[PDB]
RNA sequence: CAUCCGGUCGAUCCUGCCGGAGCGCGACGCUCUCCCCAAGGACGAAGCCAUGCAUGCCCGCUCACCCGGGACGCGGCGGACGGCUCAGGACAACGGUUGCACCCCCCGCGGCGGUCCCUGCUAGCCGGACACCGCUGGCAACCCGGCGCCAAGACGUGCGCGCACGGGCGCGCGCCCCGCGGGCGAGCAGCGUGACGCAGCGACGGCCCGCCCGGGCUUCCGGGGCAUCACCCGGUCGGCGCGGUCGCGGCGCGCCGAGGGCCCGACGCCUGGCGGAGAAUCAGGGUUCGACUCCGGAGAGCGGGCCUGCGAGACGGCCCGCACAUCCAAGGACGGCAGCAGGCGCGGAACUUGCCCAAUGCGCGGCGCGCGAGGCAGCGACGGGGAGCGCGCGAGCGAGGCGGGCCCACAGCCCCCGCCGCGCAGCCGAGGGCAAGGUCUGUGCCAGCAGCCGCGGUAAUUCCAGCUCGGCGAGCGUCGCGCGGCGCUGCUGCAGUUGAAACGCCCGUAGUUGGCCCCCCGCCGCCACGAGGAAACGGGAGCGCUCCAGGCAGGCCCGUUGGCCC
């Protein structure tokens, strides 16, 4: 069909961005880069709509036209540059630091973190490639590209300062793990089991802290600390609040309103 | 293209399958006379919503008591009716919802709540007064006679702060 | 307008297929560049053709010479390249002297004559090395890669092939 | 065909307007190695392959014979 | 009759319905496509036309009257329609070969009432609806 | 026609069916007669290149043109003719182009080579013809 | 979300269909007091088009200019995205599900980064070679000529480390098989070893790698009618050797065989055939429709054929064949509104040659413009929703008008203010079905009415009028169609003695259906439970748009929400 599309309609946009159906024919489109289109959120919305800092979409481009915002410790200014999972985003004018995390419903959330938390970044290890003239290399969930005793699915704690391997979270049963994709995004649990089937789509079984054994695909699994979260968890601890527990919260919110 | 197409609309008024039934027709004239309704379309909107709410209770009936969906929907459906003041506050059961009649929807009318407050002492005068916006629901002047006041706002509904009774300025014949 | 699109082919049931589209650029095909053996060299013009994604391919159309390897002794050297002997698909292509992988060719023995001094290095290549021409087949796609390297025929392919062309 | 067999794939299709299943048959072309000796009425375990020919995208990975001809019986294996 | 009811008889049930669904005259008229090709008003609510002649039709007995009608040639299919001009004395409003819009009598291609052979009836003449002319809401 | 013509050997007599150069949708034109022909007794009317001929479109031709005597112009002839410059010229096939009584051509395009004599006589033929030989 | 009534007779009970009764969505007639919301030349013409507009943005060089204000050309990026419309296309498209160990992919993001030379070097870093612009000129126009001169982060050349290096090579694991990796479910990689090529990029380091965003294909299942279509196909079906392509493949070619399909409907034909997300109607099951919003396809009068590019077999590129045109000085030139307005043809049927990029995006580069994308207004009874035409004894507006406030790219409209204050209805009927005159006029089987049964033949409950009354309501009538009705299509759930209908009879192949019986597993089917795969949409939580149809808002806040299901 001719060439690559460079537009994303509002109805086409993923549900997680939560862009209002009316008021806009089309949502912004991410750029090819560290994260994927449905695996990332736009930087313009994070400031313009989520934080409400920019009154118009254009006046979000103005804010980063002059350097003022950083992703993963790098200026990374482009307005629609993809900002995805475990990203160290910091507004130095606001003097605030936010990991981009997944909410229990599944939408992305900016959660404030300590400078020590800003010091390290979490990214999953994709399959090791053997290219670049035989030098072993492995890619991340953020596409960044080694230590020999490492496998795929494990999470490396890249510093973003050293830009090198630090604490490697090996993929084994019982590590406290996050779910990146599927219906139960944001939920945190130790991996009870794995059934490979020696074909494809290895099954994933996850015992949560409360004893509910949630499940997902093995690709969509993120390690979050070999032992302990080793990150600033948003205050939900992936407890999976139920629809009625969500109605309680909403009704008390209205009471406070 | 044109998000005007994306905006939606719904049929809130249902005509009778049998159009001419003399007993039903006369009863509708009684309702129209007693509750000061403008046309039988007015009644149809109320009849439609009585039906759907009762149907929702019947859908909940085929669910087990305390089913996650049954409890969530059951709480909400009961809550809205007593929140508007339509259903008995204490009962809060599906069986009590099944007995609701359009008279309850008619009682929720702002123009209805005025004849009980003795402000216009006539549904037809209440309708007239609401048109001139001489009745205000708690700091909100209302030109529409079907405000559907929620139970708490019955205390709030009163003559408007704008010139009328205890006048801000000169109202009506005093003005003219 | 050459295409490899399957739309123009009939189905397994021998049924005509409705043409839902005009020929598309991605399914395009290009003229077979028939690499031609120069024969006596007393010219190697190799074309370069733009591909999909701005890639490049080298099209040999006339060439002589090219790298060859004696697998049995594992010695590899450039060779002059003599006439094509056998095409396995056509008897006309051999006489035309078009070059395509799988076409068996004669080669000069002068670069590889250095092994005549050595002894017991097989017997078949020993007699070809003594002779002016060595039996060898092409191992490179002359048209797509733009080079026509080959392996000197050794053992069974040489046995069957010699019987196929040389005796009368 | 030489170095090729036709695999009949029996299968059921459910109709919802009438809650009954209609029997269907799909023939599939499979390239067979000489290591497989194949007779009609036998049951073969095919596998996916890059298209070998116009109608062949499947290769045989195992062949299971049956005594004589075991009738047919529409077996969705 | 067993109405073929087996777990594997689902092609037979489907086949029987598609073949025997054509027996119904109404389904046949609707989905054969014969009406669409043969309809003077082919998939149209109404059509423009010239009045071939103004000729009354004698009504079917018991009723006895000359119901004034106009033969009409359609612009779209050049087919001749017999259209009954309605109400009282409305034929006078029409002149021979005037523009006329004609709509079906309301029986979906069937004749309505005593008029013999009247699949359609006149709605508008030279841009003016015949009732509008009849009530004098809009004059000729 | 423009100017004074020069006598050239008249290849086509009456009855000569000639192929149609124009795309008007006629394939073969049957020559009924020659415009401007006072003839002697027994002499079939004869026409050369650049001569207007009343023709009738044949059965193969589109029906609208068929059944009407129509004017045409001979544009090519098999018979060799001598130009006053001593060039003896001939064409592979005899051909005609259907033209109104005024000079305008019924067909938008003229197919194949066209003779100079026709091109000089008819300005429209000269502009339409790709090659004048 | 489970409902009927009127019509065969002297009456009766049936079958049987006719007609009503409700809804949707288009025409059509008559009328509409506002406010809000809103479809809009798809409907056998993907017919044809006048006019204006729909893709530019920057300087990389600036010698003109003239203070970096900076044109003009070259240079880079984009013009393939976006808008439009369903013509084609019936194992196709399209959808879920797969595979690329058979692959291509600019920007961007995260990394690697030895580039042989004989040499020839200027590598303190080089050439020649042109636009622009002068200077003379053609042409009716279009469009360009020659001269002379000068530029570029343009282009051409060019040192540069033998784990130099793009490519393509020849050779490098194995012992019945099955279990460690840089690996994988799997001999895949990446190299060592011996040659060849001298690819890039290098005159401001990118060679290259991955991720990714799309493609290119591919697996499996779904995927219209017709038997007054029963036999089909012949690169068709396999294998083999080449080419060709980004790549697999009869994808093209030779060669070699004899296949591949089919009553489980092939092939052939037809289609006023885009497909799904969805829509309409509705107890349940069904039925019906998929122009248009979202997605995927396919096309830009019709066929072909192409270069540029990272990507187009591009038509707001080019080239040609075929139509049908326009300019014209007659020599020549130059097309494409299935973009947006607007014209015309046609049809029953469908809007302004309207205004702006400020949002909503996108293009171009850190410093702002381009966009008939989109927004905004105009028309606008497609339709949806909210109020009016009274009420009071004399109470009182909003519909309006006029200035504000405010809104808005600016207007406006709404709303809020002060003043001034003009309430303002129709369209079908009354014999029944089916609601509402055992009133007076005319007329006299005429005129007419009447979906249906019926009325009218000089005392019409049926017409033409008056009068009354009814039903709906700023809407009401009329026609076409879908659905329900209609269990009158019957899976649920129809009938065949006599209302329509058991083949005259029998064998019979496919097809379909097959007594019981073994508990204990293996494959079936089957059933439950997961996992993963866009929303809008339907439902639904929460929420006072003054009420509502709405919208995902809102509020002194779950980490405020926008769950959750489909």
């Amino acid at each position: 069909a001719r060439g690559v599309r460079k537009h994303l309609k509002r109805l086409n946009a993923p549900k997680h961005w939560l862009l209002d159906k009316m008021g806009g024919i089309w949502a912004p489109r991410p750029t090819n880069g560290p994260h994927g289109l449905r695996e990332c959120i736009p930087l313009i919305l994070i400031l313009r709509n989520r934080l409400h800092y920019a009154n118009t979409y254009a006046e979000t481009s103005m804010i980063l036209q002059d350097k003022n915002v950083l992703i993963d410790g790098k200026p990374r200014t482009d307005p629609t540059f993809p900002v995805g999972f475990m990203d160290v985003f910091e507004i130095p004018k606001v003097h605030k630091t936010f990991r981009v995390l997944y909410d229990v419903k599944g939408r992305f959330t900016l959660v404030p973190i300590q400078s020590n938390e800003a010091g390290f970044k979490l990214c999953r290890v994709q399959k090791i490639f053997l290219g670049d003239k035989g030098m072993p290399y492995l890619s991340t969930h953020d596409a960044r590209t080694p230590h020999p005793d490492i496998k795929t699915n494990d999470t490396i704690k890249i510093n973003l300062k050293t830009g090198k391997i630090d604490e490697w979270y090996k993929f084994d049963i019982g590590k406290i793990v996050m779910v990146t994709g599927g219906r139960n995004c944001g939920r945190i649990g130790t991996i009870q089991a794995i059934d490979k089937h020696m074909g494809s789509y290895t099954m994933i079984r996850m015992k949560d802290t409360e004893g509910t054994e949630f499940l997902t695909r093995l690709c969509n699994v993120f390690v979050i600390g070999n032992d302990s979260p080793a990150v600033a968890i948003p205050t939900t601890k992936g407890i999976r609040p139920d629809i009625i527990k969500n109605r309680e919260l909403r009704l008390r919110s209205i009471a406070k309103r | 293209p044109r998000i005007s197409r994306h905006r939606n609309s719904s049929k809130t008024y249902s005509t009778p399958k049998k159009p001419f039934t003399k007993p039903r027709l006369d009863a509708e004239l009684k309702l129209c006379g007693e509750y000061g309704l403008k046309c039988k379309r007015e009644i149809y909107r109320a009849r439609y919503m009585l039906a759907k709410i009762r149907r929702t209770a019947r859908n909940l009936l085929t669910l087990d008591e305390n089913d996650i969906k049954r409890r969530f929907e059951g709480a909400a459906l009961l809550r809205r009716l007593h929140m508007l003041g339509i259903l008995d506050e204490e009962k809060d059961q599906l069986d009590y919802v099944l007995g609701l009649r359009i008279e309850d929807i008619f009682k929720r009318r702002l123009q209805s709540v005025i004849v009980e407050s003795k402000l216009a002492k006539s549904v037809h005068h209440a309708r007239n007064m609401i048109k001139a916006r001489h009745i205000s629901v708690g700091g909100q002047i209302v030109n529409i006679p079907s405000y559907m006041v929620r139970i708490s706002n019955t205390s709030r509904v009163a003559i408007a702060d704008t010139s009328s009774l205890a006048p801000n300025g000169k109202p009506g014949r005093t003005k003219r | 307008g050459i295409t490899h699109d399957k739309m123009y082919k009939r189905s397994k049931t021998g049924a005509v297929q409705g043409k839902w589209h005009k020929k598309r650029k991605y399914n395009l095909g290009r003229q077979p560049a028939n690499t031609k053996l120069i024969v006596k060299v007393t010219g190697q013009k190799i074309s370069t053709i733009r591909c999909r994604g701005g890639n490049i391919k080298r099209r040999a159309l006339r060439l002589s010479h090219g790298s060859f390897a004696w697998g049995s002794a594992d010695i590899s050297h450039k060779a002059r390249i003599l006439q094509v002997v056998y095409n396995s698909t056509s008897n006309e292509l051999v006489r035309t002297n078009t070059l395509v992988k799988g076409c068996v060719v004669q080669i000069d023995s002068a670069p590889f004559k250095s092994a005549l001094s050595n002894d017991t290095l097989d017997k078949e290549i020993l007699d070809q090395i003594r002779g002016d021409h060595i039996l060898a087949r092409i191992s490179s796609r002359p048209g797509q890669v733009g080079t026509a390297d080959g392996y000197i025929l050794e053992g069974p392919e040489l046995l069957f092939y010699q019987k196929k062309l040389a005796p009368k | 065909m030489q170095r090729s067999i036709i695999v009949r794939r029996d299968y059921l299709h459910f109709v919802q307007k009438y809650k009954r299943y209609e029997r269907r048959h799909k023939h599939v072309a499979a390239h067979l190695s000489p290591c497989f000796r194949v007779k009609e009425g036998d049951i073969v375990t095919i596998g996916e392959c890059r298209p070998l020919s116009k109608t062949i995208r499947f290769n045989v990975i195992k062949v299971e014979p049956v005594s004589e001809a075991a009738k047919k019986r529409f077996s969705p294996f | 009759s067993g109405k073929t009811s087996g777990l594997y008889t689902a092609r037979k049930l489907r086949t029987i319905r598609r073949i025997q669904r054509w027996a119904d005259k109404r389904y046949r008229k609707a989905h054969l496509g014969t009406w669409l090709k043969a309809n003077p008003l082919e998939g149209a609510c109404m059509a423009r036309g010239i009045v071939t002649q103004k000729i009354g039709i004698s009504a079917k007995q018991p009723n006895s009257a000359v119901r004034k009608a106009v033969r009409v040639q359609l612009t779209k299919n050049s087919k001749k329609i017999t259209a009954f001009v309605p109400r009282d004395g409305s034929l006078t409003y029409i002149d021979n070969n005037d523009e006329v819009l004609v709509a079906g009598f309301g029986r979906a291609g069937r004749a309505v009432g005593d008029i013999p052979g009247c699949r359609f009836k006149v709605i508008k003449v030279a841009g003016i609806g015949l009732l509008a002319l009849f009530l004098r809401k809009r004059e000729k | 026609g423009i100017g004074n013509k020069f006598r050239i050997s008249c290849g086509l007599p009456v009855g000569a069916v000639i192929n149609c150069a124009d795309n008007s949708g006629a394939k073969s034109l049957n020559m009924i007669a020659v415009k401007n022909w006072k003839g002697h007794l027994n002499r079939f009317p004869k026409a050369s290149v650049g001569d207007m001929v009343l023709i009738t479109v044949g059965r193969d031709g589109k029906p609208e043109l068929r059944r009407k005597v129509t004017p045409a112009v001979v544009v090519r002839q098999r018979k060799v003719w001598r130009r006053k410059d001593g060039v003896w010229i001939y064409f592979q096939d005899n051909a005609g182009v259907i033209i109104n009584p005024k000079g305008e051509l019924k067909g938008s395009s003229i197919t194949g080579p066209v003779a100079k004599e026709a091109a000089d006589r008819w300005p429209k033929i000269s502009t339409t013809a790709e090659c004048v030989h």
